[PDB]
């Protein structure tokens, strides 16, 4: 019902995909980045995904904070020692945006334990909000997921955890997934997330709506999947306890399938 | 942004909300006129205000003709402007200084049949409005209505979460919101609508309540009070209580005498209990009470 848009859904699903494409960072920022890498940024983000389970935060927060962080990075150099200011800004802004209740300015410069002033996190927001433009509206992979969710038969909450769980897991990586867009991670991990709990796979529906198959999601399946299989062995491990609450069904305990054969 | 103040002469106050105050300007270059809203940032410990946060980055992006359009957004360290196209009066004054011996039919029509664009609009780009009243609905001088007053916004996700439940004001605000409903949705900016049609052809508030519960209390005299037919699920909602009284549904040519059946018939698929059977502004654009639209 109304709840799922049904007059609507489709615009937004268009319309997302537009936005994905202008929100997108640059894929190869990273090279250009003097000081900082992409080990750098996945310690960045674990630490986020932290600051979101410490503060109870929607996952969208996550995900819109990261999207800021590296279209912020793409156009600005920023030294180590600063990396984490940015990221706190970016966690500021994506609460504001899509919290009912954000945590307060002073939380957040007590979570990187005064290594930074209020005045810094509140001049860096300023700096972020220029650099986006106020573009903060930004597609996520989550916000793919929800609408790919409604193409279940039937719905099954292990298949919607574990595809949050592995879309997640893309967060850290700039490498590879800098490269795929928000619609795409989504797509893989949503088959991924079937093919291991039910054996199914992407349905044609999903092929109606996204006009993507298999045969375009390989390139990414195959990347996730690698990191599904590495994930106990990763130096970031914030999202695999996550997701081993059982709020999130403890999906991060299931065993990710040997092969796809895709 | 394009933008510095430097180019903007004030002209006079024309309103003021909580994080600021807004003036009509004109810029001194291109000779257009504006409305500027000041939202002062110095005066904030929190920084950027969440309210402000949402209303750029939302209507940057929502170009219509029928949603008043941001121009600008010029941030000093201190204040924050927001550059917006100037319109010279909303529906509220325009229904009590004006509207005395009534609003024309046609200009009803035209209005609504606006609104419904405007509102169609952001649903398509996920973005509920959440304070559709006659106060934040600006007309001009050709006979063009805006949405307007976008802080309380909100870009949603499909299907929708759980979002904040003090939201619409209370006149506006649909029973799903009154009852405590863990989700809401396009339905409640269809609601609100709602009352602004019937608001227009009266030129009184439908629904005038003192608290939520006044507010749902007036609703099921008019409407009836809503059971489990009208609205499956209606009495498993968090604020529903059994010792509702039990109000019968009055004939919809009582509400609204003077609305003819077209128009009874469109609001009647306004005001829906059941959101999921209240009409959706891109269907209502279709429906019979617009086919003489101007
Ligand atoms: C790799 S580093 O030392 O620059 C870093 C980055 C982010 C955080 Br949070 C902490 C430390
Ligand atoms: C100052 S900015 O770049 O954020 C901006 C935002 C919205 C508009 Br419309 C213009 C400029
Ligand atoms: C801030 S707003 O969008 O409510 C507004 C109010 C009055 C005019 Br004139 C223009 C814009």
């Amino acid at each position: 019902g109304v709840n799922e848009v049904p007059d609507y859904h489709e615009d937004i699903h268009t319309y997302l995909r537009e936005m994905e494409v202008k929100c997108k960072p640059k894929v190869g920022y990273m090279k250009k980045q003097p000081d900082i890498t992409n080990s750098m940024r996945a310690i960045l983000v674990d630490w986020l995904v932290e600051v979101g389970e410490e503060y109870k935060l929607q996952n969208e927060t996550l995900h819109l904070a990261v999207n800021y962080i590296d279209r912020f990075l793409s156009s600005m150099s920023v030294l180590r020692g600063k990396l984490q200011l940015v990221g706190t800004a970016a966690m500021l802004l994506a609460s504001k945006f899509e919290e009912i209740y954000p945590p307060e300015v002073a939380e957040f410069v007590y979570i990187t334990d005064d290594t930074y002033t209020k005045k810094q996190v509140l001049r860096m927001e300023h700096l972020v909000l220029k650099v986006l433009a106020f573009d903060l509206a930004a597609p996520t992979i989550n916000q793919f997921l929800t609408q790919y969710f409604l193409h279940q038969q039937p719905a099954n909450c292990k298949v919607e955890s574990l595809a949050m769980f592995l879309g997640e897991l893309s967060l850290i990586d700039a490498d590879p997934y800098l490269k795929y867009l928000p619609s795409v991670i989504a797509a893989a991990a949503f088959h991924l997330a079937l093919y291991t709990v039910t054996g199914q796979s992407w349905p044609e529906s999903l092929v109606q709506k996204t006009g993507y198959t298999l045969e375009t999601l390989k390139p990414c399946l195959l990347d996730l999947h690698q990191t599904y299989l590495r994930a106990p062995q990763h130096a970031q491990q914030s999202i695999r306890e996550k997701y081993k609450n059982s709020k999130y069904h403890g999906v991060s305990l299931l065993n990710p399938p040997e092969t796809l054969n895709v | 942004g394009p933008g510095s103040m430097e180019n903007f002469q004030k002209v006079e106050k024309i309103g003021e909300g909580t994080y600021g105050v807004v003036y009509k300007a004109r810029n001194k270059l291109t000779g257009e006129v504006v409305a500027l809203k000041k939202i002062r940032l110095d005066t904030e410990t929190e920084g950027v205000p969440s309210t402000a946060i949402r209303e750029i980055s939302l209507l940057k992006e929502l170009n219509h003709p029928n949603i008043v359009k941001l121009l600008d957004v010029i941030h000093t360290e201190n204040k924050l402007y927001l550059v917006f196209e100037f319109l010279h009066q909303d529906l509220k004054k325009f229904m009590d200084a004006s509207a005395l011996t009534g609003i024309p039919l046609p200009l009803i029509k035209s209005y609504l049949f606006q609104l419904l664009q405007g509102l169609a609009f952001c649903h398509s780009h996920r973005v509920l409005h959440r304070d559709l009243k006659p106060q934040n609905l600006l007309i001009n001088t050709e006979g063009a209505i805006k949405l307007a007053d976008f802080g309380l916004a909100r870009a949603f996700g499909v299907p929708v979460r759980t979002y904040t439940h003090e939201v619409v004001t209370l006149w506006y605000r649909a029973p799903e919101i009154l009852l405590g409903c863990k989700y809401y949705s396009t339905a409640v900016d269809i609601w609100s609508l709602g009352c602004i049609f019937a608001e227009m052809v009266t030129r009184r508030a439908l629904f005038p309540g003192d608290s939520e519960i006044d507010q749902l209390f007036r609703i099921f005299r008019t409407l009836g009070t809503p059971d489990e037919v009208v609205w499956p699920g209606v009495t498993s909602m968090p604020d529903y209580k059994p010792s509702f009284p039990k109000w019968a549904r009055q004939d919809f040519s009582k509400v609204v005498p003077p609305l003819d059946e077209d128009g009874r018939s469109l609001l009647s698929q306004m005001l829906h209990y059941d959101p999921n059977k209240r009409i959706s502004a891109k269907a209502a654009l279709a429906h019979p009470f617009f086919q003489d639209v101007t």
